[PDB]
């Protein structure tokens, strides 16, 4: 006897871990998924489950004069949903705060083969700006933890891109993502995202203007009771 | 702490940074530089069927798209390259195409004609026939995207390991 | 088996192209001839992506008339097998050879054997700029979606082109 | 034994009539389909047979400092298939030229419920710029008249606003104008359409520069032989 | 040189510039007042089926779509003008609607939910429910389109003149 | 009814393409015979039909004193089928030409292995020679191309080593070539020979002087009607 | 459009540039080095009978003839690099 | 048909991976012993075939 829920960020329970990869190319646990004790088993099923993912990474500059511009971010950026220009598309492909100032920016346009982008307001000489733009290459999959701290197995052994979850409009029902496999929780049991990838991603900056969390993992599942 | 057992049969799809396909950057117009080149992974089978998808999102090096009047064409070889001419699963152009969707809503996934059945080390490699003034192409910054693994859409590509009597029948091309 | 599922565009050794002047409707725009050897079939419901265009680039006027009609082996018009007749601004150059919503199909089917002629004929008016097919293209069906149409050819097969040859 | 071809603006034969209405409101003859010798007869079929009308007017203004802004130019526009940015039309709901330099011009901006409009060239002082909209409000029907030149009868007198035929994609399968009723013509008979509405819609303007005819009929019809 | 007959059914489509129909400006927060009032055409019969769509292109007098909170109603009456409670055909809001394509695609296409029927003397009505904040409505510059006599998608709206057994079982209600 | 009947650099039909390499190992396309409208089919057939093939590069030199001799070619260079005095040969396995004087040049001595030669006299200091040799290195084959441009099938996918070629004498039995596989023609089908080499090779220099073509490639075949 | 179809066996040549052979120079006088190696191209299989040609141009870095004293080996191996003798 | 044989820091071809692993408490791989062309099947048995380790920092 089952019902549906959904694994996010925070999901069903404040113990979730959230912890970020090396600079190393090699992959790392993104996020663990540990069961609590209120339930009694969860349940994965690939090809029926959506899933959903607003990755997010940081960068940051200096100004001077003429830096309306920002640099290729040694980031393979792309559009979303095919889609280019920013007040149109599902959602931001990036955003940026003046730290000095300590306030948002809009931003003119974007040049996704240079991996530039050209903005509005020239900050100042000697400010500061950090960016948050989503993030390019990367390889993920899931792994299944013991209690005791020791890999079991990888789900579906064959990693996924991260940049089709960008290619594809998320929300449009059947676009939606739906990975392969399945997997089974126990009580004390843990589920890890892992991933590789080069650059740095983040969560819970205090300077994001949108939200208090800036990048998001969400998955439908099966529960028991 | 289960995980499910699976059929041998995996449901993927394709793409230029996997370890059994390379890519090569190419000038305007040469309709024979194997732009792409994919082999068999040294023990699987693969396995597509004929009414697949495709994304060729190809572009230049300054990031802009190619000539629409572009051919794109996909095609089966030998062990050593040569093409045996028929297996032919693609003849079309790039215009037919729209990048900002073509992987997206069915009525405008270009698909294939037949079928296709590689073998340990059989090879498939995909052509490029431009006129002279393009701006060439740039595998860095293109890609390309074969089949669906993850939608209620479209189909994916079976590979599988070696089970006998498959095997056995599956080899009698 | 012995069908084979293709389009057809300008680029090709059966197909010749002849830029036009202004308005003169009888000429020859495009002309297909057989493959001597092989044998063609279309049937109805077909698209069609006349990429016409002038020296310039720009597109012609929307009010032209286009045709596709069947010739015979002389190279005279039958008058009647016309698989096609409408305007250009019908279209959208844009987007004409990629959404079915948009896709323009023929009225009829169509057969074309080792000497049979499709003609196409263009009716511009005095002001405009020509044709230019170097600039200017087509392309004829497609074997992609599952949606439209391709063309079906063949090699001489006894029965069916037995059947053929009753035109 | 038939086929199916299309009458329009010119079509099968340099006998077709086009002429304008008049501004007192009561209906006239806009168009004359005449049939010719060359066929036998030729067949209408409502709901059936596809049908396109791009009417256009024509309107004129005298510049002057700081007329950039078109006035209330006594016509109800419409944004075609609901759009209201020009380049993501189907066509452009209106055109501008100058006389005096005797060159196109591009438009920056509408304003629909006041009917105005907003160019990106400031005219001269003594200039003459000419303008082609759309045609708005009025109501259409077509019309038969044997060979003597006597009315036999309308079609479906039901007269269509002549907006629907701005609003829908033409261009686009399942959208199409058609209409209700059929109607076969006989060899020196005459069928014709016919307006009322209160501006007055012009072809064959020679200073026009993105064609020869800026008001098109278009309409599929079928022949026998 | 002949037309062909016609069935007494014609299928046609419903607007206010038709004149058998009258618009009327709004104030703000009065769903009571008719903005539309269909009267009968005096001899004529009309016949909305079910399945039938609406195109309530409303907006201000500066344009703008109102609220999308604002809720429109259509509601059959007497030959008085007073409504039945029964026979509501729709109750719903803008917010659901997509103006730049509500009478174009089907996907987006609004349509009742009961069949109705019209005699010489009835009449239909408009009613819009608005919060305070709006800016009222403005008739000349909003229009209507009610049901589809072009497209292959839609239904049509069906009038008849008076035949004897068609209207002996019409006036049944 | 059929003939046996050769095609060769111009042959029966002046369309037969000829094109030049590439530096970049990358087999291309050496030469394109095309059939034309006035035959019917041809057959090609290894272990039955001759063929002939004489390649041949180009390269250049400045002049200056007590240079009688030139350096070694980028080319393996062998004796030509036997022999190694030219003028015994059935072919110069190269020849000189000076620019400036504008003329041919007798040739002296030679040194195969180390690939160098010796002249008849000293050019001047600054002229300069051109010199075309024969070809060394490179792995040859046959491909067909339908109508469509679209390839259609190598033919007995096993190249042949260039040098070979040079090191039989052509123009007698069991010397000549005959290779492996069948192929057969159609209309406006198209045949092509393929190499990759390091060097490039050349045809139609102004400046040789036996003839308007440097090189050649002919092979025997049957014709139908 | 036809090209014949194949008998299994297909009668070819070897040289150093294919890929499935790999050359590598020696130094002077080391006899156990491969000079050349060829290994089974992983799918096909190759059948040479006896009375098979040899042109072994052998030559240094300037190209000029060895010593002729010099002797040439030709053996088949196991499949982990170690010559048999025999065959 | 089957014999024993020792893999080792050197074994058998130099296309072995030797590296050394992390400060931070996660996992590395320190040794990669890959098989080579030369060999069909490499096959160890717990509980059969000994193992040696000399680990030194």
């Amino acid at each position: 006897y089952t019902i549906s829920h959904t694994g996010g960020t925070l999901g069903s329970s404040k113990v979730t871990t959230a912890a970020n990869q090396t600079s190393p190319q090699r992959e790392t646990a993104i996020i663990g998924f540990e069961c609590p004790r209120k339930f009694a088993e969860i349940e994965y099923v690939g090809q029926r489950d959506s899933t959903r993912f607003i990755p997010r990474t940081t960068e940051s500059i200096t100004g001077t004069a003429g830096d309306d511009t920002v640099v290729s971010l040694t980031a393979n950026i792309q559009p979303v949903a095919g889609e280019t220009a920013i007040e149109d598309q599902d959602y931001p492909v990036a955003v940026a705060y003046n730290v000095t100032q300590g306030v948002q920016v809009d931003i003119d346009a974007v040049d996704y083969a240079a991996d530039e982008v050209t903005l509005a307001d020239n900050p100042a000489d000697g400010d500061t700006v950090k960016v948050w733009p989503i993030m390019g290459d990367g390889d993920v999959q899931f792994r299944l933890v013991n209690q005791f701290g020791q890999e079991e197995g990888r789900v579906y052994p064959w990693a996924t891109p991260l940049y089709r979850w960008h290619d594809f409009p998320q929300l449009k029902r059947g676009r939606e993502i739906n990975l392969h496999g399945s997997v089974t929780w126990e009580e004390n049991e843990t589920v890890e995202v892992l991933l590789d990838a080069p650059q740095a991603i983040t969560w819970e900056d205090s300077d994001y203007p949108e939200g208090q969390y800036v990048s998001t993992f969400e998955q439908d599942v099966e529960i028991t009771l | 702490g289960n995980i499910g057992n699976l059929s041998a049969e995996k449901q993927i799809s394709v793409y230029d940074g996997q370890p059994f396909v390379d890519e090569q950057d190419v000038p305007a117009d040469d309709p024979n530089t194997p732009a792409l080149t994919i082999e068999g992974p040294d023990g699987y089978v693969i396995a597509v069927d004929a009414g697949t998808p495709i994304a060729p999102e190809f572009r230049d090096s300054n990031g802009n798209k190619l000539d629409p009047s572009t051919r794109v064409i996909v095609q089966k070889c030998d062990r050593q390259g040569n093409p045996l001419g028929d297996g032919i699963v693609f003849n079309d152009t790039l215009g037919r195409f729209d990048y900002e969707q073509m992987r997206t809503d069915p009525d405008f996934m270009r698909k294939t004609a037949k079928s296709l059945m590689i073998d340990e080390r059989e090879i498939v490699k995909v052509f490029v026939d431009i006129p002279a003034g393009a701006n060439g192409y740039d595998a860095d910054k293109s890609r390309l995207t074969l089949g669906d693994d993850t939608s209620d859409f479209g189909k994916a590509v079976e590979i599988v390991d070696h089970d006998e009597l498959s095997d056995a029948e599956t080899r009698a091309v």
